RNA sequence: UCUUUUAUCGAGAGGU
C-alpha cells in the first residue's frame, strides 16, 4: 500500500446492546379490548407507532 | 354501554370494575338516599 | 379446517 498504517493493541470492551434483542416485526397479532387497536410491546407481537 | 366500561380479569379468578361502574353505583346509592329523607322524616338540614 | 390466551395502575433504570 502507498500508505503506512498506525497499528497496535488497544483495550476494547463489549456492551449489552445486541441486534438479536431489538429486531421485531408483525403481520396480524393480537389486539386490545378497549379500542381494538394493536398493543404496546415487543414480547407480545406488538405494533409500532 | 359496557363497550365503554370494560371489566378486566386480574389473576383470572379475580376481576375488578372500571371506575365508571363504581361511580354510577355510588350515584345510584345517593339517589336511593335522596328519596327517603324528603318522603317522611325530614330535619331540613339533612335534606340539602 | 380452522383456530388458540399475554391483566392493571404506578414508579424507577436506560438507548438515539
Amino acid at each position: 500500500l502507498m500508505a503506512q498504517v498506525f497499528f497496535g493493541p488497544t483495550y476494547y470492551q463489549r456492551l449489552r446492546h445486541m441486534v438479536d434483542d431489538k429486531i421485531h416485526a408483525r403481520a396480524r397479532g393480537p389486539v386490545q379490548v378497549l379500542t381494538r387497536q394493536p398493543v404496546e410491546g415487543r414480547s407480545r407481537d406488538g405494533g409500532l407507532r | 354501554p359496557p363497550q365503554v366500561r370494560p371489566s378486566i380479569a386480574m389473576d383470572e379468578t379475580t376481576q375488578g370494575q372500571d371506575d365508571l361502574t363504581h361511580k354510577l353505583s355510588d350515584i345510584l346509592k345517593a339517589n336511593i338516599n335522596v328519596q327517603k329523607l324528603e318522603m317522611d322524616g325530614s330535619p331540613q338540614h339533612i335534606i340539602n
